[PDB]
């Protein structure tokens, strides 16, 4: 059975079918099933399995988001279940990630999402326009390995600046790496304003989150 | 004797391009129509939630999604007038703005860097929209000037925006196209316009120097800024361009029907709340929508994707009896190389053909991220090549011309005749494209175009002089600019 | 349910561009029959004109000038075919040309000097028969190079043999498309037509019906056809073996300074080649072709990349479309001198006017200095520009599937289309150009910050390298070098 | 290589069928504006009289009579909308009714009588709400049958209870799909309006959203509306209830024998009833519909199965176009008192032209004798009728694949294509209908020699028997099932 | 890959009526050294006999039943000289056409390959055969039956000229005749004194079945 | 017949290739009508292109 449950979990993703990611997920929870072993050994087995053919240029972005709306479809049938009763954490870093206030650009901030979940991270969509001190409150109450934000406009990257500092004087700077990314965002204002990492892009941003903490 | 008689006749001026029969057209109209009820428009202004509500839109205040009966567009088309005129502080820079295929071209808007030529990039300031206004203005293919790039100093330091006002109006005299206000600001620039006038509301309004711009937010809905800028813009008597940006496969369909469909129910809903804020209201209908490269995770502006667009919603606002306001002359291109010179003609020459009013993107370069003044001369000079091609084939007894092919006759040649002379400023005749045979050429200096537009760039700045505002007025002028200042550090 | 029952629907596929009203078709028209009974046509070659006067045309003996009576020209388009297949030596690369709007492109010809990589930048050396050898392969790789036309002159020939004649053996060599001869020549047709049979094993019948080689002329202007002009149209005809009747006047030159009365003029010129190949023999596949551009009076040059070249081309492709003849026209041209912004901008320009006017095939693919050189670079530019130019010409599919309201709905409000089973089969339907670059500074940057131009040359250098030519059988190759030999001995027994 | 670049080309999706030019339209909408000035319209309803006169309306309160001015036809015709969708129980039953050509077939309303075999002798029984029941169930399942729309009368609760109540509950539990009434009472569309608030747990905003109740009106020929057409329309309007004003005139009898005439008073009568929803509350969800016909002169009936119903219904299907709104029409009707040759004439008669022309609802399936009865039978029939006619409609596709040269070629001379890869893709598009026999003599004599009556017939049974019907929930039912009894005992109290 | 990837991927091309597919398994086949044979056998007749399945369960129709026959007979073209250079089952030969001065053939083409897909080993003499032809066609293959296809009246008639040469030929007593068309009824059959009467393929098929 | 007008006969095959100019030929000459008569001139019947 768990190996039918794990070989549904990855089918669904690899097919794109969110009802199947929901099915399986439950026969999953049918069974008393540890959700977090549905998430790896299952799900993001075929996370993994597209990521392949998205780095060999066979499938391409709309496949990533595809599949990763299927592993949310699965991940939500059993959220009750999962953390919120159990209380356990899945692996492999985790990103807290959303579009500074005043912004409400996202389809970059989604791009970026999904190639770290497609990447192995556990992300969490703080959305858009999210308020800087949403970041904070999300940081210390998460505790994540890194804090992302995304800024497309020259007035609403000035408020990445203002995510360093409330971080700073909460006692949490230290506990995480902060990234930036965005159309006008560069490296130099990554190093000017104290970002531990600069995300040229998707591909990118999850080369630097590995390479900075993997 | 010859013919000075004949009977009815059908021509066709210029060229005449087509991409929809009324059956698609109506398709489409249709289609934003059910969209208008489902999803609908989620307006986040409250004020603009209630303009909708007392007029028939059944506005759910906990979802702030605001459901447009058709009957609401068909009264705001009624109102919306077919035609006006944007204003320069020059008359000769007027610029009127119709429902149908009379073409017009201004500059890109806005980039957050300046192309300077090796060939470097550096992060805009407000300086740099001076020049380009200088450079702009001399420019005879660029109708008006609308915010090029942004003054990334004065940000934070003071009213970004109401500096974008005022040093455009001041080193140009042709009509100002704001690419990016602030709604919260737009008595300011009214203030700026009135100043201009004297305080002349009435002048101010009945020859309006200064236009705005706004964004549907992609997909279905209005934010309260935009919302600001039309009701205020309505207000006011300050023409307002209700320009969305969809992009296929990302905000929109991946298919362009479907594309022109979100596209299109943004818009109108727009030009629905501006009709209801105050009927006969100056807009525009327009469009930078584009497709999203869903190979490269990019917006690719310069794609043969925006042409047609640019090209479809300029149909969709002759369709719709209003102004049309859209992208042209783009690239995605980082350098003026060969890809700029096609990509700007691309999508510049389709909706061009197709009638559009206003055709922006001149200048542009980088997905519009710079703004190069070179590309910017050299897109001025492409115009001239687009609208000569324009005239199409003119068909008359003068141009069929027999009796030259007559006196001229077999084995001769038609330079020594008086029509050929008389007609020498006819054909077209490029100031920056290079025609001459390799020798000559390169006994110049076998420069290639973005040199030989440099050149020009450097020149038009250092010798052409701008009409400028007087002086008592332009203090009460500044004087605004600064009040908003004040209030910007007081806060 | 959801409804599958429309009414007739009116649509209109792809994009159309108009220039004219048929009252202004007629007007050119009657202008042209006038023009052809005064001052009518110089015909030079005595055997057409032999072939005019016994159809019942005035022929003056001492002017030689011939004058063409309308019912001729009309007997003309009732014998010319509306259509014809251009075979290639492999079957997959045949091309339909017939009256319409199916459009294609063939690279230009002829330069004389070709751009090359010396010590650094393009530079421009005279050609030789090896760079025909060169960009046949490289348009043998272009997709959108439906057939190949000969690019430049085989100057290392000249006086040494019959260079037409190796102009024509190296193309077929080096190319499984079809090839058109841009400058052939009257007296040796009859080696072109000996290459071609010699390829199809000796059987004539099958070198007519599967012609790998076609030739163009063109009328003198103003006015007259030339001796070789009447010669390649009469054998050309008679050898079967497609004709492409390609004028090339010049506004204010050799024609008005009105872009009309230069119509006139080339319609006249193109129509007498035409009527010529039908009275030789009914039926004789021809192309209503043209190159005829505007002379600047202001530069004393002939400017083959400005927008009278593309509205020339255009108009010249719905005269041919009134007449029902396939079009051959002048596109993606250019007068720049290097692979710059203008090469861009002009090859666009007029090649964008003819397309959506529906030219049958145009030509100007890889020029450069107003016809002067040839650029492998710029040529396979202009392919990707036709990928874009072709994606334009889709124009805006409307229907219920691609209005997509559906799709819209369940998208909602504030989110996005990338995760959609929709948007996901369509990955391949959007623009995809190999060349233009669409990356952001960054990752451009990173690639070398290249301009079109190297990334360009790259490619060429790539594809010169490992692009596969389906070569000719080495027997067949040899009875088709036989020829040329022959050719070679008779030039020097002159 | 292959052609994959067009330019402009015009085509013709479908079939397009027509009837007027603009200037003929023009001509009856003139005569209309005059006819609604004289002699006006008589509207009985002191309520809607009112609210004619508060918007401009000149009104006799002697007379009753009522002359709108054409700017309140313009102003009501820029209120009602282009279209609205009609919900089914099951989302998947929705049906958008939209100005333009998109057909939907819908049963016909009301027979009084239904067809039943009884010993080989064909039987007619007067109705009762089980065959409402029944023929909703075959509804459900008729593929072709967008929506449902009362069959027949309730006859045995007249005089018992609230007859139109029972008539909204017992399809509304028999089907999945809209139901559309087709006898409504003015005073009790409240019931139905909290019938549908039931079944939307009392969510009335819901129920004004997913519209699963329709009704229709008929303005009393010659230019007149009933008390009862008013309020049905006034309640319609205020209930957010779709209203079809359906015209009801017969040439020679209650408007003139010419067909124009009989539009021209067709369409003052039908004008006037959609200005009153109008007016009563703009935007209010409306059909310009029609079941207009011509009176048999010499037979003094009402034919039904004529080709005048059939080219009025397709006028009206125009003229619902002209004006901008969704068209409901008769079709599919038939005068024949059995399912015989002329059932199939008549109803394809008058199905086809009202089809062609883009009328966006058909009704008349399962009628015969000239309204008086339904036929199960028959209704399996036309809704085989419908499959061919939406295959007609498909007119004939053009485009380089379907006109397929390629495949032409490869099957060659004396040959045939039943095994390209081709023909078996396409297997399943050529018209496959479910019961018009196909067969060769033998096999259909050995499948018991059935004339498609009773083929339709063991069809129907088999339906009856084994189609399975989204129910209601049992707890929704019950309240839904109260309204009808309250409604019932108010009857009573009367 | 090996035989037994071979003999699969022979399966598929016919259920996927893919030619192409069916001539490249010929060739991994011939190249395997393979018995050709065992890749007709337990390779494209097992792919063959499943359309015939779904065929009969109306899952599919007359395009996929020629349609698969052809891809068997494109990679069976292949591995032909072979099983020439090496000699060599069908439930029995049957040869097949319409009869002279009828070049109707669209439904003898049906027949034919309604039975190919059954088992029979069909030989199509064509359309407009002459009667000889008919005869001297017997006398060569040898095959359970001769049938033919008239669809005329004119021309069914001639299937009697079919009799009295095959009887005149002292071979009638050895192949069983049968004829089918429009116009052909089981009467006609009766009376001419053939064999089988062919209705439609189907029964065609089950009635030359009958004659096990 | 085909063969003396311009066609192109395969004498093997018998296959004609019948040229454009031909079928435009042919159509020239083909009338747009004509009459079907009766043995009853009432029952005459006119055949034309419409």
């Amino acid at each position: 059975n768990k190996e039918e449950i794990i070989a549904k979990a990855k089918e669904a993703i690899t097919d794109f079918d969110d009802e199947l990611a929901e099915e399986v997920a439950n026969e999953a929870l049918a069974a008393g099933i540890d959700p977090v072993e549905l998430i790896e050994k299952g799900f993001t087995a075929g996370m993994e399995e597209v990521g392949e053919k998205f780095g060999q240029g066979e499938l391409f972005l709309p496949h990533v988001l595809a599949a990763a709306e299927a592993m949310n479809s699965g991940i939500k049938v059993i959220t009750p279940e999962m953390e919120k009763r159990k209380s356990q954490t899945k692996s492999l870093g985790t990103v807290a990630i959303g579009t500074i206030e005043g912004d409400i650009h996202s389809i970059g901030k989604d791009i970026v999402a999904s190639m770290l979940n497609i990447a192995g991270f556990k992300v969490v969509d703080l959305g858009r326009d999210v308020p800087i001190n949403t970041f904070v409150e999300k940081v210390k109450e998460l505790k994540p390995q890194v804090v992302a934000s995304s800024a497309l406009m020259t007035t609403t990257m000035v408020n990445q600046i203002q995510i360093e500092e409330q971080l700073k004087e909460a006692g949490v700077r230290d506990q995480v790496k902060t990234m930036v990314g965005g159309a006008p965002v560069t490296q130099d204002w990554a190093d000017k304003i104290g970002a531990d990492i600069y995300g040229e892009s998707a591909n990118d941003a999850v080369a630097k989150v590995k390479a900075a903490l993997n | 004797a010859k013919n000075n008689a004949v009977a009815g006749f059908n021509a066709l001026n210029g060229v005449e391009l087509n991409l929809f029969t009324t059956d698609e057209l109506k398709a489409i109209h249709y289609a934003t129509m059910e969209v208008l009820m489902d999803p609908g428009i989620q307006v986040s202004d409250p004020e603009a939630r209630q303009i909708f509500k007392e007029n028939g839109c059944e506005v759910n205040e906990k979802t702030n999604v605001v459901k447009i009966p058709e009957y609401l567009v068909r009264k705001a088309l009624q109102l919306a007038p077919s035609r006006f005129v944007l204003w320069g502080r020059d008359k000769k820079f007027n610029t009127v703005q119709e429902c149908g295929g009379k073409v017009h071209w201004t500059c890109f808007g806005t980039g957050v860097k300046v192309c300077k030529y090796k060939y470097v990039t550096v992060d805009s300031v407000e300086k740099d929209i001076a020049d380009i206004a200088k450079l702009c203005d001399w420019a005879e293919n660029i109708d008006y000037f609308s915010l090029p790039v942004s003054a990334r100093d004065i940000a934070g330091q003071g009213a970004q925006d109401v500096h974008e006002t005022l040093t455009p109006l001041a080193n140009t005299a042709k009509h100002f196209h704001h690419i990016d206000p602030v709604g919260e600001n737009v008595e300011y620039y009214r203030d700026i316009v009135k100043a201009y006038y004297g305080g002349d509301e009435e002048e101010a309004r009945k020859k309006p120097i200064f236009s705005m711009l706004l964004c549907p937010t992609s997909p279905l809905e209005l934010s309260v800024n935009a919302c600001q800028v039309i009701i205020k813009g309505a207000r006011f008597g300050i023409p307002v361009n209700v320009l969305s940006m969809a992009m296929s496969g990302g905000s929109s369909p991946v298919y362009l029907a479907g594309t022109l469909v979100t596209h299109n129910a943004e818009v109108l809903s727009g030009i629905v709340l501006a009709q209801l804020t105050v009927p006969g209201a100056k807009v525009w209908y327009g469009s930078s929508t584009t497709t999203f490269d869903l190979k490269k995770g990019t917006a690719p502006v310069g794609s043969p994707e925006l042409g047609l667009i640019s090209a479809a919603v300029a149909k969709l606002a002759q369709f719709y009896g209003l102004p049309s306001y859209v992208a042209g002359s783009x690239s995605d291109a980082k350098v003026p190389d060969d890809q700029a010179g096609h990509e700007k003609t691309m999508t510049t020459l389709l909706p061009a053909l197709a009638g559009a009013n206003t055709i922006y993107g001149a200048g542009m370069l980088e997905l519009g991220m710079t703004f190069s003044m070179e590309q910017l001369v050299i897109d001025n000079d492409i115009f001239s090549m687009v609208k000569k091609a324009m005239q199409g084939i003119p068909v008359s007894e003068e141009t069929l011309a027999v009796e030259s092919i007559q006196k001229v006759g077999i084995g001769n040649n038609f330079l020594a005749l008086k029509q050929t002379r008389q007609l020498v400023d006819y054909p077209s005749n490029p100031m920056l494209l290079d025609r001459h045979m390799f020798g000559d050429w390169a006994a110049a200096g076998s420069k290639d175009l973005a040199t030989v537009a440099h050149e020009k760039v450097e020149d038009v700045l250092k010798n052409h002089q701008v009409t400028p505002i007087d002086a008592d007025i332009f203090k009460d002028m500044q004087a605004i600019v600064d009040k908003a200042d004040k209030a910007f550090r007081g806060m």
